[PDB]
RNA sequence: AGCGGGGUGGAGCAGCCUGGUAGCUCGUCGGGCUCAUAACCCGAAGAUCGUCGGUUCAAAUCCGGCCCCCGCUACCA
RNA sequence: UUAAUUGGAUUCAACGCCGGGAACCUCACCGGGGGCGACGGCAGGAUGAAGGCCAGGCUGAAGGUCUUGCCGGACGCGCCGAG
């Protein structure tokens, strides 16, 4: 009953190069890899090594809902832009090969009223 | 003070024998729990149902005019009849009107007693059902 | 959104009298047949059942007034919502 | 108090007597016609019969006990 | 309904219409961050105005700003009109 994704434990999974973790992920995930990281993605990536090496101890907040969620991220917990203001998102193993943005919603649940003047024929 | 309706509250008797006259007129005894009964005034339920104006009082054979506080008398009563229109052992409410009440808390605020404001607060609290006035009072 | 200021009071419409009369029963537990200004009544169509601003005319503060404000949805929602006036005052 | 009558969609009435589909008119919601409203046309929702029991192959229908409503009469403090 | 769901058009003669198949741009909407005042005049200014930067904080990211001091020589939105 621990963690596995294609056969593999968690620190096998820590122990690859990004090639060897490129071919496990699906297409879309495997072609936005090899064909190389935004400048963006870059610096948030960098800050998320260094609060994994023991420094920054300050929340980490960014704007980049392309993010692919890596093994080397399990753990940590993201403040993602939602357009308006930033939501926690905890990082759990079964998150691999995720875009960040799906875990933080744009828009509000829709609670229906009572049709007004005009919703019908006859109210017009 | 002619203009305005003194408050009253009465409990019919659940003893038969008070009952003498069923209909045209409804002859039955009467006690008060509070207020004053006065002829020519309009008696109401809970729910409001017009039983009638009470045509005439009586304590005994003879003629009576008013009864206060602590005092029994056989009410000759017309538009009320036992079962559909009143029950023994059912209390009974004087009509009020609310000028009549604004005129009573603020105008005649010196001849109030005991039992003349706990009547009108308990008929207002009991009236407190469609009206918000009698809610607030 | 404005507030009564001095003797003015809620109202809530009961029935229109026709020729700009209105029916309205105001806060005090009292029916006062009033008139709607002119300067309004041609810009803001006003339906039985509605919050309104009405203050009574100098003389004879008892039966008749003049209507100033229409109160819509959202600021009558909002003044239920804060307690300035209850449900059943609206309802009746 | 005694006697007589009655409870069926939101409303007012059939369907009983002769047990075996719960209908009629208005009303609400939706679509039609008209530049628009009313009138008119179409379709759909809505009672399982005031409750409880007995009878019957089977009960709104036959029977009985209760709850409520209506009418007539006796009834003078 | 919403932080916003940008606006125009309502019988024929509005409703795959605005050549309107909007991921960015378009874009007019919402949350947030930056930049801009010919020409006149006032403060000020080579005892250097205005302006630009290696590193590091602030930050979604930013010499934008701050820390740390280096670069540049003549105009000046800190003030009033005007554009
Ligand atoms: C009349 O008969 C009388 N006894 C009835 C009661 S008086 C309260
Ligand atoms: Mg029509
Ligand atoms: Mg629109
Ligand atoms: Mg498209
Ligand atoms: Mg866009």
């Amino acid at each position: 009953k621990e963690f596995r994704y294609r056969g593999y434990t968690l620190e096998q999974l820590m122990n690859m190069s990004l090639e060897e973790l490129a071919k496990l992920l699906p297409a879309r995930q495997r072609r936005s890899l090899k064909r190389g990281l935004t400048p963006e993605q870059k610096k948030l990536l960098r800050k998320i090594r260094l609060a994994k090496k023991g420094k920054y101890n300050k929340p980490i907040r960014t704007h980049c809902r392309d993010m692919i969620v890596l093994p080397e991220m399990v753990g940590l917990t993201i403040y993602v832009h939602n357009g308006k203001e930033f939501v926690p998102v905890e990082i759990k193993p079964e998150m691999i090969g995720h875009y960040l943005g799906e875990f933080a919603p744009t828009r509000k649940r829709v609670q229906h009223g009572a049709p007004g003047i005009g919703a019908t024929r006859s109210s017009m | 003070l002619s203009k305005v309706t003194f408050p009253g509250v009465i409990r019919l008797y659940p003893d038969e024998r008070y009952v003498f006259r069923r209909s045209n007129p409804a002859i039955v005894g009467i006690e008060v729990i509070e207020g004053r009964i006065k002829p020519g005034v309009t008696l109401i339920k809970q729910n409001g149902q017009k039983v009638g104006v009470i045509r005439s009082i009586k304590s005994r054979d003879e003629f009576l005019q008013e009864a206060k506080k602590g005092q029994a008398v056989a009410i000759a009563i017309e538009g009320a009849i036992v079962g559909r229109h009143i029950h023994p052992g059912e209390t009974l409410y004087v009509d009020l009107s609310r000028d009549d009440a604004i005129t009573l808390l603020k105008h005649l605020r010196d001849t109030l007693e005991d039992t003349d404001i706990k009547a009108l607060k308990m008929i207002a609290k009991v009236k407190a059902k469609e009206d918000p006035f009698w809610r607030a009072i | 959104v404005p507030l009564p200021e001095g003797n003015q009071l809620f109202g809530v419409v009961e029935q229109a009298l026709g020729a700009g009369w209105m029916d309205v029963r105001c806060e005090d537990g009292k029916i006062r047949r009033c008139r709607i200004p002119g300067k309004l009544r041609r810009r803001v169509w006003i339906r039985v059942g509605d919050l309104v601003i009405v203050q009574p005319w100098p003389v004879q503060s008892d039966k008749r007034g003049d209507i100033v404000y229409r109160y819509t949805q959202t600021q009558v929602d909002w003044l239920l919502r804060k307690g300035k006036i209850t449900q059943e005052f609206l309802t009746g």
